[PDB]
RNA sequence: UACCUGGUUGAUCCUGCCAGUAGCAUAUGCUUGUCUCAAAGAUUAAGCCAUGCAUGUCUAAGUACGCACGGCCGGUACAGUGAAACUGCGAAUGGCUCAUUAAAUCAGUUAUGGUUCCUUUGGUCGCUACUUGGAUAACUGUGGUAAUUCUAGAGCUAAUACAUGCCGACGGCGCUGACUCCCUUUGUGUGGGAUGCGUGCAUUUAUCAGAUCAAAACCAACCCGGUCGCGGCUUUGGUGACUCUAGAUAACCUCGGGCCGAUCGCAGCCCUCCGUGGCGGCGACGACCCAUUCGAACGUCUGCCCUAUCAACUUUCGAUGGUAGUCGCCGUGCCUACCAUGGUGACCACGGGUGACGGGGAAUCAGGGUUCGAUUCCGGAGAGGGAGCCUGAGAAACGGCUACCACAUCCAAGGAAGGCAGCAGGCGCGCAAAUUACCCACUC
RNA sequence: GCUGCAGUUAAAAAGCUCGUAGUUGGAUCUUGUGGAGGGUUCCCCGCCCCUUGCCUCUCGGCGCCGGCCCGAAGCGUUUACUUUGAAAAAAUUAGAGUGUUCAAAGCAGGCCCGAGCCGCCUGGAUACCGCAGCUAGGAAUAAUGGAAUAGGACCGCGGUUCUAUUUUGUUGG
RNA sequence: UCGCUACUACCGAUUGGAUGGUUUAGUGAGGCCCUCGGAUCGGCCCGCCGGGGUCCCUGGCGGAGCGCUGA
C-alpha cells in the first residue's frame, strides 16, 4: 500500500549527484520538507560526512549538529536532513570557515569556501508577483522567502541580492540580453555564460540561447536560467574553472600535463 | 434570435446585468443587452459572428466560461448529429519496425461546436483546442473552421 | 527483501562449438604444455579477452576518421 | 457507500468494463440534504481535510437583494412556486438553487419609503394618516428638496413590480446552494426573467 | 568464428524432415581439497496454521501530594530522581505476495485558469484580567463471572484535557442633519455643526468601476494663465488567454457548528522610589489565512499477447448529447427531472482465452530477429471471500471495528475469542525451495 | 523467409469473370559570373526577371550632417522525410580512470616531513535512451492547393450603411 | 472384408455427477442519513445556618411548581 506519504528513500532512487556509494546499505537519507526541492537538495549529513570528513557516522552527524555549531542561512539548523541547496550559505562557527553552495560543472554540487564578510548576502530569483490584502505588493523567491513591499521594478525572473539578518532586497539585476547567468537544470548544469538571446512561444516552455568565454553556445529552458551578474562581472565569488564545461579530450591533456597522481 | 428561450429555464449570460434608468429613447432604441466576449490568445481572432450574435452556450470559448490551455490538434469533420457537437476523424501513420513500413490508423474524437460557426459541412477541416472535461467524452472545443483543401466548399469563384 | 549487496558478475570463456576436432585439439594441447598450464579453460581465457579486444577495435576502424 | 467513481460505468464502444479495485474513500457519495422551509435546522459534516461544511435542513429567512435600488435585506420566506428542473419540489416545498420564491417584501418598502419620501402599493389615505406620514412629510426645507428632488425623476419602480406590493409578496430567485452553505440567498426578479416566469407559472400550474 | 555432419537408393541427383551439435534455467544422479562472492516455498494449494517475536514514544520547556527513593528544613508557585496515569504524536511509512486486471494497470508527454495538502521554510498576528467553571484517571477501599489487554460501585485530586470569558489604544470615517452663517426669498450659490447607525481578516449573495484612443465648429456652468469670449492638463499588478489579483457599495454571519494566546522554561532591570507602579532579553508550544515543500487526485496525445468454430454492439435496468439542479475536494450522466436519437465497427467494434500484474531489464544473437520479465528499483492491487464504517491531514486501514459466507479454538453449555500472501517454525501439496540463532554497532 | 523461401511434375494457383474497402499508380512547372573556404569551371553574398519574399508602419536603440538610410512585428499554401537543439530516474549494458596480491568485483585512491606538514593532490567521466509530443535549418523524392459562367493590384471613383471616442480645457446640447 | 492381442480419441440410455459463474421473482443482517423518542444527570427562580452590605450577593442543608432551561 501508498495511502499517505512516504518517509524512506531507498539508496539506488536517491539523486545521482549525492555521489552516494551501493553497498553501504539499503536506504539514504531522505531529505526532510523544507525550501528547496527532493532533487535539487543537499541535506546537511551528506555535507558533513561525505564531503569534508568532519564526522564519520550518523550518529556523530547528529551529535556534531546538536552543539549548535552549524549555521544554516545565519540561523542555527538543528535537523541533520536539512535541505540545503544553491545559493545557500553554511557558516562553522567554531573553526571560522564559511561555503557557498554552487553547482561544479560536471553538474554537482562541490565545496567552495568563501571569505567571512562575503557570506553576508545571498542571491535569489523572483518567481512570482502578487498585490496582497490592502494592496500590498510582494514576492517570492526560489527558496520560499516572502518580501513585503519590494521596489516595483523588479519582476520575474530577476536575481536579487538580499541579507541574512534582514532580507530587505539590497540590488537587483535584471533579466535581458547580455547579462551573465548560470545554468541549474538539465544537460547543461552549472555552466556560465552571457544569455545573447529568448525565444518565446507561448504557452509552451520559451528556450533561452547562451554563450560561453570560448564562442560555445548552448540553449536551455528559461525555467533554468539563474543570473548572477550584471554582465561579465559575477557578483558572488566563482569555482575554479568557472563553468567552462571542457571537452573529455582536453580533460585527458590536463590530467597528464599536470600529472596530478599525487601531492 | 430574439426567442432563445425554449428550456425550463431563463437563459442569460452571467456577469452581465439588465439595468432599469434612463427611460427615454423615443420609437425604438437599443434592444437593452449588451454582450459578454473574450479573446483566446495564442493568435486566434475572435469571430465577429460571436460578438455580433445572440446566443447562448455556456461552453463557447469565445463567449462562455471555458479556457483552452494544453495540446492544439485538428481534424476533418465526418459527422454531425448530437446537437452543438460534432465528431471528427484523425488518420495517421503507426510504425512497424520489424518490417521497415508504416500501417494507416485513425480515431475519432467528439468536440464541441459552439453556435458561432454556423456553416460547416461534412469534409470541412476544423482546429481545436484542449478543454477541461465539458462532457462524459468531450475534451476539445472547436477553435477555427477552414474548407482550404481541395473539393471546396464553393466553386472557383471566390 | 531489499538488501546491501552486489549481483553483479560475469563468465570469462566461451566453450568450442566443435566437441572433437582434431585441428583444434592438438593446437591447444601444443599451448598447454609450450606455457604450462592447467585445463583448456586456462587457453579459453586468453581467447576470450582478445576476441573482446578485436570486436572495440574493429567497431572503432568502421567509424569514420 | 455511495459513489461518484467514474469506473462503474461502460465507455463510449458500449463495452464493459471489469472492476479495477474496491471503492475508495476519495469516491465518496452522501445522502441529499432536501432544505424545507421552518425554523432553522443547520447541521454540520466533517470533508476530506478538516473543513467543516454546513448542511442546512428547514430554512426560513434569507439575504435576498434587489438590483436596481441595490438594496438588500434579511426577509422571510414565504413559499416555493416554480422549480425549473423537476416540478416535484414544489409540491414538497424542497428549496434548491435557482428555485423560485416568494418572499416578504416588507424591508423594501421601508427602505424605499424612507429615502424617496414616496408611498408604493398603498390602498387608501386613511391607514397613512395616523401615523408613518410624520416621515413622508417633516420639518425639513432645507434637505426637503436640497435632496429629496435628487429622489425625484426617478422613482419609477416598473409596473410588473408595483402590481406585486399590493399583495406583499415578491417573486426571487434563489442563488446558493443551501446544502453546502446553510445559507439560502439569492435575487429578486426584474425586467425580462420576470415575464419569463410570470408565463411559466401561469402556464404549467391552474 | 556470417560453419554444419548421420539417415529413404543396387548406386546418383533433389525435396524433406528425424538425429547429432553449442548456450541457457529448473529438477535429479555420481563425486568433492582450498579461497572470494551469493540465489534460495515463485511454479502445485491467494491452501491451512501450534509457540515466540515483528510499534512505540520525555525534554531546561503540558499535568507529580506514589514514602518508591530522597537533603540539612523549609515547599512559604515548588527541589531533586521518578513508577503509574491523563494529554500530545506515530501507528496510512516499512515488509510480503502476484489472485484480480487487455486502452485497464503501465511508459514517455503534457494540464489543473477544474481541486486538497499533517509537517518543514518565509510571510501575516491592535475591532475576575495581578487570571473564571465543574469533573475525571493513577491512588484508597468493596466487588462479579469458569473464562478475556472484561469491568461495576464508593472516597479524593491536576491540565496545553474539557468549557467559558476580559483589559488595552479606537483620537476612525462614511451616511444621517436639530441647526446656524453670508450672497441669490425660494430653488440654487456658503462654511461649520451637536445629536445617531455601520466602520478588522475570513464566509455567502448582488452591484459598480477596472481610464489614455485622430482632429474641429456654434449653446449653458465653468478650472487655469487672469478677468467683468481664447490656448493647457488626468491617474495598482499579472497572463498566450480569466467570471484573475487588488478597490468601492449595500447587506449577510456557522451558536452547542470561523480567527485576533486565561499555556511553559532560562536568564535581568527603572522607580516625582521602596516593591509596587512600570520595561528590557532568549527560547518551547499553539493558531487564522497566504505562499513553499512532500505529495495526492482527475484529465490530454501515442503505444498490447492469441482468437471470426466471436460480425454487428450499445439504450430508462445511462447507452452518446443539451438545459437546470443533487452530490463531491474540484471538472464530469457522477446521479435525478424534462428533451433530442444518438455513439462504436473490416484501420477488427463487441464477446471469448491468457500457466497475463506493467515497465527499468534477462538469455541467445553476422545484419534482421525469437523467447523470457512471480523475483531486491519504480507504478498497481490484496490481506480467507464479498460488504459497511469509526478516527484522522491522510484509510474504504484488516498487527482497526461491525455483519453475512467458509473454516477453527476455549466452556462450568450461560458465553468468549480468531485471521503468518511480516520474521522463524509445522502440516499439506508436489519433480521442486534454509535456523522456532545473534544484535541495534553500520544505513535509515 | 522484412533483409530472405516456395506454388508445371516433389506439399501447393480459387472453375471462371465482375466488384467496394485495402494496397500500388505515367511525363511535366529556374540557370551562369565577381569575392569567400576547397581546386582548375564546380560546390557564405549579390547580379540577366528573382534571391531569406515583402509590406508599413509604430513604439521604443543603432548612423550622418531635422532630412534620409537598416535590424525587429506579420509570416511565407500545408504535411511526410532529413539534420540540429531542448527535455528526458538510478541500478543493468557499452566505456574512461584506478596493481582487490590478479580476476569477478569496488568507487576508490595518490604523496612527504622520524612528530613538530599538525598537511597536500585528485576522482566519483562519457555514450546509448525506439516510437509519439516539443524546437530550427534543407527542399531532392512523395502526397496537397490557387482564376474558366472568374477575380489579382493601383489611394482609381459614385451609391449605400453600421459604428468607433478623441480633440476644440473639462463638463453637458 | 472377417478373426487375435494392445492402445487412442468419437457417439450415447443415464435426461450422470460435481464445481464455479450468471440471472428474473421473493426475503434481506449491519453501518450511515433523516424524523421522532426521552432512561438519566445538571443550573436559575422560595426557607435555616455562616460572610459582606443595605432585605440582597456568595457557601451549605432540606423541601414545594419542579416552572423554565442545558446535555
Ligand atoms: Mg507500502
Ligand atoms: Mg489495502
Ligand atoms: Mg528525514
Ligand atoms: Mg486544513
Ligand atoms: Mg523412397
Ligand atoms: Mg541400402
Ligand atoms: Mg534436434
Ligand atoms: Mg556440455
Ligand atoms: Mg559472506
Ligand atoms: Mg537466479
Ligand atoms: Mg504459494
Ligand atoms: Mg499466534
Ligand atoms: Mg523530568
Ligand atoms: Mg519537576
Ligand atoms: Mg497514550
Ligand atoms: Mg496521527
Ligand atoms: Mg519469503
Ligand atoms: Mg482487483
Ligand atoms: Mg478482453
Ligand atoms: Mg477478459
Ligand atoms: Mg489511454
Ligand atoms: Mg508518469
Ligand atoms: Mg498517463
Ligand atoms: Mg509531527
Ligand atoms: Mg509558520
Ligand atoms: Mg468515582
Ligand atoms: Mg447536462
Ligand atoms: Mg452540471
Ligand atoms: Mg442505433
Ligand atoms: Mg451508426
Ligand atoms: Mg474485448
Ligand atoms: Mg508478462
Ligand atoms: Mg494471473
Ligand atoms: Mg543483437
Ligand atoms: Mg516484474
Ligand atoms: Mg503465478
Ligand atoms: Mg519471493
Ligand atoms: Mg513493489
Ligand atoms: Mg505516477
Ligand atoms: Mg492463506
Ligand atoms: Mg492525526
Ligand atoms: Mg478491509
Ligand atoms: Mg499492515
Ligand atoms: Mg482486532
Ligand atoms: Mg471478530
Ligand atoms: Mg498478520
Ligand atoms: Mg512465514
Ligand atoms: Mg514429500
Ligand atoms: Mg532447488
Ligand atoms: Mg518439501
Ligand atoms: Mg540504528
Ligand atoms: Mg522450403
Ligand atoms: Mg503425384
Ligand atoms: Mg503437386
Ligand atoms: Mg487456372
Ligand atoms: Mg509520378
Ligand atoms: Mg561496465
Ligand atoms: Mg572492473
Ligand atoms: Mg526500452
Ligand atoms: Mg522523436
Ligand atoms: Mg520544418
Ligand atoms: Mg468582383
Ligand atoms: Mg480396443
Ligand atoms: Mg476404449
Ligand atoms: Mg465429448
Ligand atoms: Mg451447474
Ligand atoms: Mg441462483
Ligand atoms: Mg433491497
Ligand atoms: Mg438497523
Ligand atoms: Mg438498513
Ligand atoms: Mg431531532
Ligand atoms: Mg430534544
Amino acid at each position: 500500500m501508498a495511502r499517505g506519504p512516504k518517509k524512506h528513500l531507498k539508496r539506488v532512487a536517491a539523486p545521482k549527484h549525492w555521489m552516494l556509494d551501493k553497498l553501504t546499505s539499503v536506504f539514504a537519507p531522505r531529505p526532510s520538507t523544507g525550501p528547496h526541492k527532493l532533487r535539487e537538495c543537499l541535506p546537511l549529513i551528506i555535507f558533513l560526512r561525505n564531503k569534508l570528513k568532519y564526522a564519520l557516522t550518523g550518529d556523530e552527524v547528529k551529535k556534531i549538529c546538536m552543539q549548535r555549531f552549524i549555521k544554516i542561512d545565519g540561523k542555527v539548523r538543528a535537523d541533520i536532513t536539512y535541505p540545503a541547496g544553491f545559493m545557500d550559505v553554511i557558516s562553522i562557527d567554531k573553526t571560522g570557515e564559511n561555503f557557498r553552495l554552487i553547482y561544479d560543472t560536471k553538474g554537482r554540487f562541490a565545496v567552495h569556501r568563501i571569505t567571512p564578510e562575503e557570506a553576508k548576502y545571498k542571491l535569489c530569483k523572483v518567481r512570482k508577483i502578487f498585490v496582497g490584502t490592502k494592496g500590498i505588493p510582494h514576492l517570492v523567491t526560489h527558496d520560499a522567502r516572502t518580501i513585503r513591499y519590494p521596489d516595483p521594478l523588479i519582476k520575474m525572473n530577476d536575481t536579487i541580492q538580499i541579507d541574512l539578518e534582514t532580507g530587505k532586497i539590497t540590488d537587483f539585476i535584471k533579466f535581458d540580453t547580455g547579462n551573465l547567468c548560470m545554468v541549474t537544470g538539465g544537460a547543461n548544469l552549472g555552466r556560465i555564460g552571457v544569455i545573447t538571446n529568448r525565444e518565446r512561444h507561448p504557452g509552451s516552455f520559451d528556450v533561452v540561447h547562451v554563450k560561453d568565454a570560448n564562442g560555445n553556445s548552448f540553449a536551455t529552458r528559461l525555467s533554468n536560467i539563474f543570473v548572477i551578474g550584471k554582465g561579465n562581472k559575477p557578483w558572488i565569488s566563482l569555482p575554479r574553472g568557472k563553468g567552462i564545461r571542457l571537452t573529455i579530450a582536453e580533460e585527458r591533456d590536463k590530467r597528464l600535463a599536470a600529472k596530478q597522481s599525487s601531492g | 434570435m430574439a426567442d432563445i428561450q425554449t428550456e425550463r429555464a431563463y437563459q442569460k449570460q452571467p456577469t452581465i446585468f439588465q439595468n432599469k434608468k434612463r427611460v427615454l429613447l423615443g420609437e425604438t432604441g437599443k434592444e437593452k443587452l449588451p454582450r459578454y466576449y473574450k479573446n483566446i490568445g495564442l493568435g486566434f481572432k475572435t469571430p465577429k459572428e460571436a460578438i455580433e450574435g445572440t446566443y447562448i452556450d455556456k461552453k463557447c470559448p469565445f463567449t462562455g466560461n471555458v479556457s483552452i490551455r494544453g495540446r492544439i490538434l485538428s481534424g476533418v469533420v465526418t459527422k454531425m448529429k448530437m446537437q452543438r457537437t460534432i465528431v471528427i476523424r484523425r488518420d495517421y501513420l503507426h510504425y512497424i519496425r520489424k518490417y521497415n513500413r508504416f500501417e494507416k490508423r485513425h480515431k475519432n474524437m467528439s468536440v464541441h461546436l459552439s453556435p458561432c460557426f454556423r456553416d460547416v459541412q461534412i469534409g470541412d477541416i476544423v482546429t481545436v483546442g484542449e478543454c477541461r472535461p465539458l462532457s462524459k467524452t468531450v475534451r476539445f472545443n472547436v477553435l477555427k473552421v477552414t474548407k482550404a483543401a481541395g473539393t471546396k466548399k464553393q466553386f472557383q469563384k471566390f | 527483501m531489499p538488501v546491501a549487496r552486489s549481483w553483479v558478475c560475469r563468465k570469462t570463456y566461451v566453450t568450442p562449438r566443435r566437441p572433437f576436432e582434431k585441428s583444434r585439439l592438438d593446437q591447444e594441447l601444443k599451448l598447454i604444455g609450450e606455457y604450462g598450464l592447467r585445463n583448456k579453460r586456462e587457453v579459453w581465457r586468453v581467447k576470450f579477452t582478445l576476441a573482446k579486444i578485436r570486436k572495440a577495435a574493429r567497431e572503432l576502424l568502421t567509424l569514420d576518421e | 457507500g455511495i459513489s461518484r467513481d467514474n469506473w462503474h460505468k461502460r465507455r463510449k464502444t458500449g463495452g464493459k468494463r471489469k472492476p479495477y479495485h474496491k471503492k475508495r474513500k476519495y469516491e465518496l457519495g452522501r445522502p441529499a440534504a432536501n432544505t424545507k422551509i421552518g425554523p432553522r435546522r443547520i447541521h454540520t459534516v466533517g470533508v476530506r481535510g478538516g473543513n467543516k461544511k454546513y448542511r442546512a435542513l428547514r430554512l426560513d429567512v434569507g439575504n435576498f437583494s434587489w438590483g436596481s435600488e441595490c438594496c438588500t435585506r434579511k426577509t422571510r420566506i414565504i413559499d416555493v412556486v416554480y422549480n425549473a428542473s423537476n416540478n416535484e419540489l414544489v409540491r414538497t416545498k424542497t428549496l434548491v438553487k435557482n428555485c423560485i420564491v416568494l418572499i416578504d417584501s416588507t424591508p423594501y418598502r421601508q427602505w424605499y419609503e424612507s429615502h424617496y419620501a414616496l408611498p408604493l402599493g398603498r390602498k387608501k389615505g386613511a391607514k397613512l394618516t395616523p401615523e408613518e406620514e410624520e416621515i413622508l412629510n417633516k420639518k425639513r426645507s432645507k434637505k426637503i428638496q436640497k435632496k429629496y428632488d435628487e429622489r425625484k425623476k426617478n422613482a419609477k419602480i416598473s409596473s410588473l413590480l408595483e402590481e406585486q406590493f399590493q399583495q406583499g409578496k415578491l417573486l426571487a430567485c434563489i442563488a446558493s446552494r443551501p446544502g453546502q452553505c446553510g445559507r439560502a440567498d439569492g435575487y429578486v426578479l426584474e425586467g425580462k426573467e420576470l415575464e419569463f416566469y410570470l408565463r411559466k407559472i401561469k402556464a404549467r400550474k391552474g
